[PDB]
């Protein structure tokens, strides 16, 4: 996936 | 008087969580970057899928467009970023030199620039013609959440997961300002205002400010949206009346008078948190994106 669809 | 966007279009084809959407400054496209390590170009008035763009080996977390719509720069979890001929679709350029997760990227008005921010907590300046990192700014002690140009390119605006706003001079790459507030949480996401004189930050307190970044006062807060675990992209909307527009992590987009803070309307219809709205450039036209367990993007018209 991509780092903005993950959450944090 | 309060908007009525009303549900135009689903544009349906990634395969995974989208992860932003912008409308090309002419107003006839709209980009989507995904996490299916895709860019997609759609039609903005019919919702017609125009083609797709590819090339990065990981997903993408962001894309824009350049000044004379052109131009695409996308930034991935390969650690690049690409530009992009819009009409070829070729990648002209592969910028590298960030060493984790590129997160987000812009390009200035004059579009010779690109500003990207990575989980590798800098903030770096590339010359668009020969692909060159032109400054690595040690910007934050956390991954950088957004950057984005002021109206004559001589300022960057970035925020961080560190808890900091900082406003940077292009040209000589210092800091000019940096806002703190509060207990300093987690800052998602900031842009400027059209005008330049305003920036509006998102904090995973659930909360959106706008700021009078050089008198370092908040102005304006935006809330009773949710908004505690994502990058959620927010917006001016200028075409009709002022509005503030954002995604929310309980599925629904936000619209808000600017000036009042209220809540003017909420738009249902998505399955997932939405990640990024976008507003056209001349018409009363959203679009809107959402994660994994939706996919889709939607264009939302309105009256005003």
């Amino acid at each position: 996936g991509s780092a903005r669809a993950r959450p944090g | 008087v309060k908007p009525n966007y009303a549900l135009k279009f689903t544009l349906a084809g990634h395969t995974k969580a989208v992860s932003s959407v912008k409308f090309s400054p002419n107003g006839e496209w709209l980009a989507s970057s995904s996490a299916d390590k895709l860019i997609k170009i759609w039609g903005a008035y019919d919702g017609k899928f125009e083609k797709t763009i590819s090339g990065h080996k990981l997903g993408i977390s962001d894309v824009a467009w350049s000044s004379d719509s052109n131009l695409l720069v996308s930034a991935s979890d390969d650690k690049t970023l690409k530009i992009w001929d819009v009409s070829s679709g070729k990648c002209l350029k592969t910028l590298k030199g960030h060493s984790n997760y590129v997160f987000c990227c812009n390009f200035n008005p004059q579009s010779n620039l690109i500003v990207s921010g990575s989980f590798d907590e800098s903030v770096r300046i590339w010359d668009v013609k020969t692909g060159k990192c032109l400054k690595t700014l040690p910007a934050h002690s956390d991954p950088v959440s957004a950057v984005h140009f002021n109206r004559d390119g001589s300022l960057i605006v970035s925020s961080s997961y560190d808890g900091l706003c900082r406003i940077w001079d292009t040209a000589s790459g210092q800091c000019l300002k940096t806002l703190i507030d509060d207990d300093n949480p987690p800052v998602s996401f900031v842009k400027f205002s059209p005008n330049g004189k305003y920036i509006l930050a998102a904090t995973l307190d659930n909360t959106l400010k706008l700021w009078d970044y050089s008198k370092g006062k908040c102005l304006k807060t935006y809330t009773g949206h949710k908004n505690e675990k994502y990058c959620i992209f927010a917006n001016f909307s200028v075409t009709g009346g002022k509005w503030i527009v954002s995604g929310s992590e309980d599925n629904l987009v936000y619209i808000w008078n600017l000036q009042t803070k209220e809540i003017v309307q909420k738009l249902q219809g998505h399955t997932d948190v939405v990640i990024s709205t976008a507003c056209h450039p001349t018409e009363n036209i959203i679009a809107s994106a959402a994660l994994e367990n939706d996919k889709t993007i939607k264009l939302w018209k309105s009256d005003c």
